[PDB]
């Protein structure tokens, strides 16, 4: 029986983990303070995945939160499912980062890890079998990326087994919040391309179109961004905790995704997002699910797949269904859209069903695809990273804390390495 | 614990203080004697913010400032004014002359047997503090003590304390109106203390004020109580991020993180879009584009420069009140594609954004109008350089005959303190000179290998 | 130039003398024919290296290769062209068993010693050899493992952490913080070179009782100055030797590993696996645009996707004289792993480089200046125009 | 009596070579391909 330890670093991270647990809480029943209050028996029989049993019959989150500003942890805990959580895994001290990847890394973040590492181990002996960790951060910020890497290379030290998931709100290509975000997005995605085995891209662009078209949201908040997240979240690691015809684990889906080491940045996607509105017109039916997951609007990452090609594409169901309209249609988008899909990976679309759906729906679907097209993001993010670093245009602030323009020099090259990498797949006609 | 000490310097600096303070007493509800019902009523919480004021156990507030002057009267009309329990008792007040607009007479002939006073008194500040973040300096730019003692003071605390931020707002002489003959040499022998030691440093001009006080909020005679509390105003709404919750907050680091690219350009304008009366504050819907856009128009500019002239090199908008994050994005997206507005071609991005919940609040007695939203831009730009070379022309014109110098070396300066000091004024100038430019065409020169 | 390739066949081992010894390599001046076990009626399909080397019968003297005779074909080779200014890279290859470490390292007690002895030696009686007033030399050494993905440092004392890696723009791949240290004597280095074989990962095995857990990188940085203040430059040549000792791939059935044992079996095969798929990829990249137009489009190498192949970038290619000295299992037992051994050493026999090496490039434009305006003024005297 | 003196550089060795070689290569070879002999 598989567990997931769970850590949460930075306000981006903070608060998409604090809507993910309100959502995981909802599906099994655990009412804001631990106590179960549910109606189905299948509820209980696999909440070893997240949550530890308390000695009064409660249940408490396996989760591990740090920042550098007690802010985010006030307001964690000033809120619906603020009390859920232990007091023990909250992990701060003070004078952020301040936006600044060498503070995250290298000055501030150095203190702080041991405490860090220390929960974690922890909260990882106490697992019957443990299968891997998941960590929720923003590339473009300070504590976010800089802590999320350091503690992403630690463990990965310490466990070089286990899975290493990771849920990264990359910079937006026109959308900006703060100046010098290439360069923390640079040297981030340069310590993720080592160290982690998956990593699923998410952008706010994305969201937002997502909440404007599809969900037809006058004025959306971060609220919804993160229960979009949330939901791709859950649905990611369904087969863990639910039965399901043809179940498929995190390493199952590792396998069927990546063909080579260094290419495990995934385009998530969720189905059926309608527009309360519009849901007593549109029939829930397998061809609608494939056809929503499928489409190029629909994608949290902002990169346009009909670009590119899909080296992997994996589709989890959750709902009463059948496998041969599900297989007849997987097989249909592939033969369809033949130009889309390499010619060298035949039947190249990893399938798995679970037959629990969500709270109060019918049916729904995740879409994990692997495609050529996330290359675009990585060359946006070295362009503005030229822009700055040919004049040095805030670099003092990073070589004050330790640091030096070999580390730079060294992360440019790695990212353009990764997008040569993914070009050279990129075009048809393999032969001259 | 997010906390900062105030240091007001002068009468400028005096007067801005108490504006300032009457603003953040009115906000967190604490009475001009310290005391704040508002505990009392509900039963307790966080309202005695320690950002600025320090409680007692009695339950009296006391405010993290220190004021220091060479004349007795500024600081009396505070010792016996509506706010005469609010302060500790000491002010720092030096019973002797003044420094009679002369630099050298308050950096270095009466600007000592003061400094001393004033530095312990901080310390004891410091001691109290868990978590300094940086210091508030008000001065201004022309009198005596404000640039003379202040250029002291910041040496001394950048000897001290060496890391703690330390911001300044100052009061920058404006192009044509003056109210002193000798203000272009203390304006210029402040520039080796502003630029070595201040991390950065917020210019305002009156003259731009008084514009904007007779545009915007229809006065036709203002007093300096309205500037003071404009620019109390300016400084609440960049001091609200570590007091108050938001959906992005902006701490005092972030702001010199992406405000300054090179150590020696840290010189932002500041604005404040949503000026306006009463009776003007009905027929607008003041919507978070509308207020976007003010932050740009040159006539809201708080310096007598034309952005217009110049590029900007970084932008930090501190958002107030209900505004969502949606249409901040999409006002910056619409900045973004008009002509008028230049970034320099180096900075992409161009743009920190943060935002916070607390509207702002209504003095008593007060000009603006109570609004929902609002919003504070600082820029970082290259039109500056026009509001230095000015002043540099006067000062050519008073140093070639030497007016006026007899004075300023009867109290232990030289001739020379001053011709250096111009000179580095204009390796200043040029070094904004030299970033402003655009990069070099195909900055490699040209390239392309084989294949 | 291209890469030179040696292969080297190895006597019978216990085991192998135990169960069926049927031998199936011959080998004949430049050429090796391996047989098919299973298939004797197949044809006897052979390959042709640069150097074959039949160390099958150790006390006859009838085509028999000795330790020197290897080193005198390879090694002094390699030396003197790192002498005239070339970085030198040696790096073994094979399956468990097939004798690298004997090919490289040897024994020390008896006078058949592997490659590196004889060299650093030589270089030794040959410094000290033609020091000068002028001339003068200086060598440092360094000596590192790859044990799982990790660098560890093998002279430095007990330190159980692991080394970073870097990217140096010009220089490329290096690593952070070896102990590199200085030797003026022969006693010095034997006694890094006893240090070194002692720290080394050393584990016993069905296939050897003494197999190989980690990589292993010999370098000496070898440093040439000339003084004289009217003719000579000093510090006027650097170069590297570069001298490789690589584990060999394992098979679980007949390798009997558990556990931490199987983790480094595992972790070998990835890296070995990813060193032949760089090699593929080279040989083919180099030998279309050589052969098939020139268009040099582009060609992706996956030099990332292991600690093993980033560290030795430039020597696989580019700036590097390289040498492949594969070792050869005879028994016919072995003989699916002998092909792949004999396969990829077919391939590596495809693989260029471009090395140069040069030094103080101010000085390297200075000279070629004066060099132009020599020849300018030249040609301008013999046409009249000066 | 304040007089100009303007600002005295003082450059490095390896670059004033690097330059004056530079000019004369370029001012032989201008002389050279100026009459057909390169
Ligand atoms: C007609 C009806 O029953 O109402 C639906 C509804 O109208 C729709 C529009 C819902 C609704 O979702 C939204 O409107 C929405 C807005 C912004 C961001 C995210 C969602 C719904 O809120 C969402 C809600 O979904 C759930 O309750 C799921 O179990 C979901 N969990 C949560 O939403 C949740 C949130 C907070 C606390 C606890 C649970 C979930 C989905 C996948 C995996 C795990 C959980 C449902 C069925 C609906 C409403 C209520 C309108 C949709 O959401 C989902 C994921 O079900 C939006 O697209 C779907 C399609 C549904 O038809
Ligand atoms: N905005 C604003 N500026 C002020 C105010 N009071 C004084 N100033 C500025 O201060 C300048 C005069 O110099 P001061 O700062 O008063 O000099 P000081 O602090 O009194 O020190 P001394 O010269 O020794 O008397 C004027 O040019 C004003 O522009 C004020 O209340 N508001
Ligand atoms: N040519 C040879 N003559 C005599 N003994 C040899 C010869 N080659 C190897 N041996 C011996 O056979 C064994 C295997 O040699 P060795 O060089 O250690 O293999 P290896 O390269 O280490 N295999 P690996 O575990 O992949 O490193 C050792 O005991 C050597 O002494
Ligand atoms: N998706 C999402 N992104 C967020 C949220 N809050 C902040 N961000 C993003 O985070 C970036 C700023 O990084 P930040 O969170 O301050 O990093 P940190 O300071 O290390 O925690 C901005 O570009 C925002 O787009 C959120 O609730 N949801
Ligand atoms: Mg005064
Ligand atoms: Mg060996």
């Amino acid at each position: 029986m598989r567990e997931i330890v769970h850590i949460q670093a930075g306000q981006c991270g903070n608060q998409i983990g604090a809507k993910f647990w309100e959502v995981i809480s909802d599906e099994h029943g655990i009412d804001p303070t631990g106590s179960y209050h549910g109606d189905s028996d299948l509820q209980l029989e696999r909440i070893n995945v997240y949550y530890n049993e308390a000695t009064g019959n409660k249940y408490v989150p396996r989760a591990i939160l740090v920042d550098l500003e007690p802010g985010t942890m006030d307001s964690v805990r000033s809120g619906p499912f603020g009390q859920i959580f232990r007091p023990d895994n909250f992990v701060f001290g003070q004078s952020g980062a301040g936006n600044n990847w060498a503070k995250g890394h290298y000055t501030e973040g150095a203190e702080l890890v041991d405490s860090v590492l220390d929960v974690v181990r922890k909260e990882s002996e106490s697992c019957d079998c443990l299968q891997g960790f998941q960590l929720t951060h923003s590339l473009g910020g300070g504590t976010g990326s800089g802590m999320g890497t350091l503690l992403i290379s630690k463990i990965r030290e310490e466990y070089p087994d286990r899975i290493m998931n990771t849920f990264s709100v990359m910079p937006s290509p026109k959308v900006s919040d703060t100046v010098v975000e290439p360069y923390n997005a640079t040297l981030s995605v340069h310590q993720l391309v080592e160290n982690t085995d998956e990593t699923y891209c998410i952008d706010n662009e994305a969201l937002y179109d997502i909440c404007f078209r599809t969900l037809k949201l006058t004025t959306p908040t971060y609220g919804d961004l993160n229960h979009l997240v949330s939901a791709t979240m859950s649905g990611v690691t369904t087969c863990l905790r639910f039965p399901g015809q043809l179940n498929a684990d995190l390493r199952k889906l590792a396998v069927n995704m990546v063909p080579f080491p260094r290419l495990h940045f995934f385009m998530p996607g969720f189905a059926p997002l309608t527009s309360r509105g519009s849901q007593q017109y549109r029939a829930l039916t397998v061809p609608e699910l494939t056809q929503q997951m499928f489409d190029s609007k629909n994608m949290m990452a902002a990169c346009d797949p009909r670009h590119g090609r899909y080296l992997t594409v994996a589709a989890i169901f959750r709902g009463r269904m059948s496998m041969k309209e599900v297989d007849e249609q997987m097989l249909n988008v592939q033969n369809k859209n033949s130009s889309y899909f390499v010619e060298w990976i035949p039947n190249n679309v990893k399938t798995a069903v679970c037959d629990i759906p969500p709270r109060g729906l019918k049916m729904s679907a995740t879409f994990i695809g692997n495609s050529t097209a996330i290359q675009e993001l990585f060359k946006r993010i070295s362009e503005q990273f030229t822009a700055m670093f040919r004049r040095k245009a805030f670099l003092h602030w990073y070589t004050g804390e330790g640091m030096d323009e070999m580390e730079f020099t060294e992360a440019e090259s790695n990212m353009n390495d990764l997008v040569s990498e993914y070009q050279q797949y990129q075009d048809a006609t393999a032969d001259e | 614990m997010r906390e900062c000490i105030s240091i007001h310097v002068g009468q400028a600096g005096v007067q801005i203080g108490n504006a300032c303070w009457e603003l953040y007493c009115l906000e967190h509800g604490i009475q001009p004697d310290g005391q704040m019902p508002s505990d009392k009523t509900i039963g307790g919480g966080d309202d005695s913010f320690n950002t600025f004021f320090s409680e007692t156990g009695a339950g009296k507030h006391v405010p993290r400032a220190v004021f220091v002057d060479l004349e007795p009267t500024v600081i009396d009309e505070v010792r016996t004014g509506t706010y005469r329990q609010l302060f500790h008792p000491e002010q720092l007040i030096t019973g002797k002359e003044d420094a009679a607009n002369n630099y050298a007479r308050g950096h270095y002939t009466i600007g000592k047997e003061i400094i001393d006073l004033v530095l312990d008194r901080i310390r004891k500040l410091a001691d109290q503090c868990t978590g300094l973040q940086g210091f508030l300096v008000f001065h201004s730019f022309g009198g005596g003590t404000g640039s003379g003692f202040t250029s002291l003071l910041m040496e001394r605390l950048s000897v001290d304390y060496g890391k703690k931020s330390k911001l300044e707002f100052s009061i920058y002489p404006a192009p044509q109106v003056s109210t002193a003959v000798v203000e272009p040499y203390n304006s210029i022998l402040t520039t080796h203390t502003t630029l070595e030691h201040s991390d950065c440093a917020f210019m305002v001009d009156n003259e731009a004020i008084y514009d904007i006080c007779r545009r915007n909020l229809d006065i036709e005679r203002p007093t300096y109580t309205n500037l003071n509390r404009l620019i109390s105003q300016i400084v609440s709404s960049i001091t609200a991020s570590l007091r108050f919750d938001g959906a992005l907050n902006v701490d005092l680091t972030e702001f010199q993180t992406n405000l300054v690219p090179y150590p020696r350009i840290h010189f932002p304008l500041a604005t404040y879009a949503p000026v306006i009366s009463a009776e003007k504050a009905y027929h607008e819907q003041l919507s978070v584009a509308e207020i976007t856009n003010a932050c740009f128009e040159p006539a809201n500019q708080m310096v007598k420069c034309d952005p217009r002239h110049g590029k900007y090199m970084a932008c930090c908008l501190l958002y107030r009140g209900d505004v969502v994050p949606k249409d901040v994005n999409a006002a910056i997206a619409t900045i973004k594609t008009k002509r008028s507005i230049q970034f320099v071609d180096w900075c992409p991005t161009g743009f920190k954004v943060g935002i916070n919940y607390q509207p702002p609040t209504v003095v008593p007695g007060g000009d603006l109008a109570k609004v929902q939203r609002a919003v504070c831009m600082l820029s970082n730009t290259t039109a500056i350089a026009e509001a230095w070379a000015r002043l540099d022309h006067k000062f050519d014109l008073m140093y070639a005959k030497r007016a006026f110098v007899h004075w300023y070396v009867g109290e232990g300066m030289e001739e020379g303190e001053f011709s250096e000091a111009r000179e580095d004024m204009a390796a200043l100038e040029k070094d904004y000179e030299e970033v402003g430019v655009d990069s070099v065409e195909g900055e490699g020169e040209e390239e392309g290998e084989e294949y | 130039a291209s890469v030179k390739v040696a292969v080297r066949v190895r006597p019978f081992n216990s085991r192998e003398m135990s169960r069926d010894s049927k031998c199936i390599i011959q080998m004949s001046g430049s050429t090796t024919t391996i047989v098919n076990p299973k298939q004797p009626k197949e044809t006897p399909k052979s390959f042709s290296f640069d150097y074959s080397y039949w160390s099958h019968t150790s006390p006859e003297d009838i085509n028999y290769a000795s330790q020197k005779q290897v080193y005198r074909d390879i090694g002094e080779e390699m030396l003197q062209h790192a002498f005239e200014g070339y970085n030198v890279c040696i790096f073994a290859y094979g399956q468990t068993g097939a004798g690298k470490s004997y090919t490289m390292m040897g024994k020390q007690e008896k006078d058949q010693q592997g490659i590196i002895p004889q060299l650093c030696e030589d270089l030794f009686s040959r410094i000290n050899d033609t020091t000068n007033d002028n001339m003068s030399y200086s060598v440092e050494v360094s000596y590192m493992e790859i044990y799982c993905e990790r660098v560890r440092d093998l002279l430095n004392p007990k330190n159980k952490g692991n080394l970073r890696v870097r990217e140096h723009p010009l220089l490329g791949p290096y690593v952070e913080d070896l102990s590199k240290l200085a030797v003026t004597s022969y006693n010095d280095i034997q006694d890094l070179m006893d240090s070194g074989n002692k720290a080394r990962t050393v584990a016993a095995t069905n296939m050897n009782e003494t197999s190989s857990r980690s990589h292993a990188v010999f370098n000496i940085i070898f440093t040439q100055k000339r003084h004289d203040a009217e003719t000579n430059i000093t510090t006027e040549k650097v170069s590297k030797i570069s001298l490789v000792d690589l584990a060999g791939s394992e098979r679980a059935d007949s390798t009997g590993a558990k556990g931490t044992r199987l983790k480094e079996g595992a972790n070998i095969n990835k890296s070995l696996t990813t060193l032949g798929k760089v090699i593929s990829a080279l040989a083919e990249m180099d030998s279309g645009p050589n052969k098939n137009k020139k268009k040099k489009k582009t060609d992706f190498i996956p030099y990332r996707d292991s600690v093993l192949t980033w560290l030795l970038r430039e020597n696989l290619g580019g700036n590097s004289r390289t040498a492949m000295v594969a070792a050869l299992s005879p028994a016919d037992i072995n003989y699916d792993e002998t092909l792949s051994t004999l396969r990829y050493a077919d391939r590596a026999k495809q693989i260029r480089c471009n090395a140069v090496i040069n030094e103080d490039p101010n000085n390297k434009l200075i000279r070629e200046l004066k060099d132009e305006v020599t020849r300018l003024r030249d040609l301008l005297y013999a046409q009249g125009l000066g």
